[PDB]
């Protein structure tokens, strides 16, 4: 049988979907295509921006990125972002929030933005007259970003290794008073890399710190002086 | 007047305050390293040395390296 | 017949090349200073210290600054030592992220 | 190529 000691700590203790993501992306096709008809209709067309805050809050868990990318994601983004069939676009906090996320999904790769078309989606918006001047710049940030790798381009300066610069800059190289005066920081361009110019006591003292701390008139419960850190 | 300085400009890439100092004053010897180009230096060090001590070995290297 | 922005995207800036750093001017003599500042790495250019910089771009749309674009920071400075509309922004310069560097050149629509 | 490249990833008529 069980103790009661063991059932309270394995009680505490006890506290410590790829197919979803799929079925997600199902939901966003079904919704755009809903809003199709409905824009054909002459109506509001609400599916696409009713769902998106429950697609929003999953695109952004960093432990799905991979699936949601690899799940074909950017071709729904790309369905989302489409114009409509009176060539209007969609709501604006669709494009606000579809832009943020493609901004937070870098992993996307060279044939994922060539065959989804989210390349051509975010260039229309970016092109587009009634595009507001922010979702412009988000979506010129965004071509500029993955235009980049396709020519080889980065913009991560903590990204050029060390000795790319030290190469580089080798690359780079041309051919009285009354008072102490305040000497200011050589201004020298250095090219060249230097050479690198290369307890029996705290036993005794713990021991003594540790009679300290037993010689000390400690209660069993910490109370509260002045009312500060009340408990509950 | 004021505190002493802990972080510094890294004498190659000019990034400002991107280089950290560790001293491990175990071997006697203080590792400067760029968080940005990854350049480092290490020299010997005493009791009294600190951080700014660190940092002016790297630019006395640099400077007599670069003549 | 490629599109006049894709064959753009190819020009961006990248780690590789030379930075492009704030300066700091005296308002309206920013132009008088860039243009100065050409006589002086004219001036330099054949001697044993030539200048290190490649670029200053002194926007009409700003005011308050001209940019220095040089491979290290340190080479911006070594041209605008001495100089005087150029004094204040001496001491520092701020690197325009490689993202906020086609947007130095940006003009919005003189006429 | 490397701009038929950039064509086919943004070009939009």
């Amino acid at each position: 049988f069980l103790s009661d000691f063991e059932m309270m700590l394995q009680r505490k203790k006890s506290m410590s979907a790829d197919d979803v993501v799929s079925a997600m992306i199902v939901k966003m096709n079904e919704a755009a295509e809903e809003d199709r008809q409905l824009n054909n209709q002459k109506k509001p067309a609400l599916k696409k921006l009713t769902l998106l805050p429950a697609v929003v809050m999953h695109l952004k868990k960093q432990d799905l990125k991979e699936t949601f990318i690899d799940s074909g994601v950017m071709s729904a983004i790309k369905e989302w972002l489409s114009p409509l069939p009176d060539r209007s676009l969609p709501a604006l906090k669709i494009r606000e929030e579809l832009l943020k996320i493609l901004q937070e999904l870098p992993s996307v790769s060279q044939e994922t933005l060539k065959h989804s078309g989210i390349g051509r989606a975010v260039m229309y918006l970016y092109k587009h007259p009634k595009e507001s001047r922010s979702n412009k710049d988000m979506a010129g940030k965004l071509i500029n970003e993955w235009s980049r790798p396709i020519f080889g381009l980065t913009s991560n300066y903590k990204g050029m290794t060390r000795e790319e610069r030290e190469q580089r800059d080798l690359e780079q190289m041309p051919q009285f008073c009354a008072r102490a005066r305040v000497p200011m920081p050589s201004n020298k361009d250095y090219v060249v890399r230097p050479k690198w110019n290369v307890s029996r006591l705290d036993k005794q003292m713990r021991k003594f710190t540790d009679i300290r701390k037993k010689s000390r008139s400690a209660h069993a419960v910490k109370i509260s002086i002045e009312g500060n850190k009340m408990p509950l | 007047t004021g505190t002493l300085e802990t972080q510094f400009t890294c004498p190659f890439c000019n990034h400002e305050k991107s280089c950290d100092v560790k001293m491990d004053r175990a071997r006697n010897t203080g590792v400067i390293s760029c968080t940005v180009c990854l350049e480092e230096f290490q020299t010997p060090i005493t009791y009294l040395s600190e951080p700014v001590d660190v940092y002016s070995d790297w630019i006395d290297a640099c400077e007599a390296a670069n003549q | 017949e490629l599109s006049d922005d894709i064959t753009q995207q190819q020009l961006l800036p990248g780690v590789k090349d030379p930075n492009l750093w704030t300066v700091k001017c005296k308002i309206g003599e920013e132009r008088a200073t860039a243009i100065s500042l050409m006589r002086k790495f004219i001036a330099y250019q054949f001697t044993d210290t030539p200048l290190q910089i490649k670029s200053v771009v002194a926007p009409e749309h700003v005011k308050g600054y001209i940019y220095v674009e040089a491979y290290k920071q340190t080479h911006v400075k070594q041209a605008i030592e001495g100089v005087g509309n150029l004094r204040l922004g001496y001491w520092n310069q701020q690197m325009v992220p490689i993202k906020e560097m086609t947007d130095v050149l940006k003009v919005v629509k003189a006429n | 190529a490397a701009l038929q490249e950039a064509q086919e990833i943004f070009g939009v008529d």
